[PDB]
């Protein structure tokens, strides 16, 4: 009902001078293509549009960082955009926001990198974040609490097969989403600030997910 | 309201 | 070696006009408390001297918050502060802090109380909480890495042996801790706000609590 | 530094 193999897929279908500009820049794209994503995990596309709409809402900017994480694994000290282009930690803290890219290095991508956190487990965790049911104005919360139930019921299943010799790889893998949401919050605070400021191109996608709400 | 996302969501 | 016993036990020793200022009263007041708690920790106490100052910094008020959360399950659309004060939603929102207290009161009390989360439950989740190893400057990640893993693996003993037909408890309480995350974030920045605009009193422990870094 | 929080962590 909530196949492993299906998260599976979505990923697999899904995969690819200012480091901000260029971040924000693929973020932008990158956003096009979660949505595209999002449609592939089982129940998503059934559920009402205006909650579909809520959950990506709520969810898109811990989806793409999760995303852009795991792609970084064999990268030293940086991370890997779907355009291609590495940013290494030195840039980012030559153009003021080191602070937060060496979070993301040292919470998201080492410890992914140190477990070999899978694409099936990247997976079904960005599943678990995209059914968030305490999303803000859901139409039935409950609904999203069941999807979001059967996937980490998955996931554990998937988890207890694959690696039965790590009895608590599965907690590890939920221990991560709270520096996840975390880092999230300061990345959104940040994109903020650049908004107001005038100091980055933000392109059409990217802005509307910085509009109200 | 938010009319990019939306439309990529329509069907 | 981390006996679910004994964190009972640290929960149980512990035990007990504006409501901004009743709510910081009481925080300065439990952070005391708060203390002696995470000294009943087992393996607390032989971490470093500087290494516990780091993880009672980074934690206390996610700590805090969950603590009166789960104090509040029985209480109607409001919390208890652990002076005995019971404060209503009706208040907060009159006192322009509804929308956090909502928060608090949807994604943490109602979900406490939803699942009947028991003390050792709550305890262990707060340990967890506690063995942060995300903390910065931590003399030795890795040690606090390796407590918060075994409070998991206990907890998750726990909940296998006590609620054996409830398979997905462990993974439930686990998925509490990104909304106590965003949760506490956000009253650290109203907590700034209202030392910034002098909107409210705030004692001495808070105040050095809300201190560089 | 963080004077209160050391006292009481002392001992
Ligand atoms: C919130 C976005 C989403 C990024 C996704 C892309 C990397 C897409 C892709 O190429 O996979 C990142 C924001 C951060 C941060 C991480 C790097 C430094 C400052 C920000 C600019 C605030
Ligand atoms: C961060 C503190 C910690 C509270 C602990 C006490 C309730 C102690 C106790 O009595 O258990 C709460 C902060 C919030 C919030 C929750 C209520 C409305 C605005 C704040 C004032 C920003």
């Amino acid at each position: 009902d909530m196949p492993v193999e299906r998260i599976l897929e979505a990923e697999l279908a899904v995969e690819p001078n200012d480091p901000v500009t260029n971040i924000c820049q693929a973020a932008d794209k990158q956003l096009f293509t979660l949505v595209e994503w999002a449609k592939r995990i089982p129940h998503f596309s059934e559920l009402p549009l205006d909650d579909q709409v809520i959950l990506l809402r709520a969810g898109w900017n811990e989806l793409l960082i999760a995303s852009f994480s795991h792609r970084s694994i064999a990268v030293k000290d940086g991370i890997l955009l779907a355009t291609g282009l590495h940013v290494h930690r030195n840039s980012a803290h030559s153009a003021g926001v080191g602070a937060i890219f060496d979070r993301v290095l040292t919470e998201l991508v080492s410890k992914m990198r140190d477990m070999q956190m899978d694409k099936t487990e990247l997976g079904c965790l960005r599943a678990i974040v995209l059914f968030n049911p305490d999303s803000k104005g859901l139409s039935n919360p409950a609904e999203v609490e069941a999807l979001r139930e059967k996937v980490y019921a998955s996931l554990e299943a998937y988890c207890k097969h694959k690696y039965p010799e790590q009895p608590g790889r599965f907690a590890k893998l939920l221990l991560r989403l709270p520096a996840l949401r975390s880092i999230g919050l300061k990345c959104l605070e940040h994109l903020f600030f650049f908004k107001l400021i005038g100091d980055t191109p933000i392109d059409t996608f990217l802005m509307e997910m910085l509009e109200a709400p | 309201k938010h009319k990019i996302l939306h439309r990529l969501l329509q069907d």
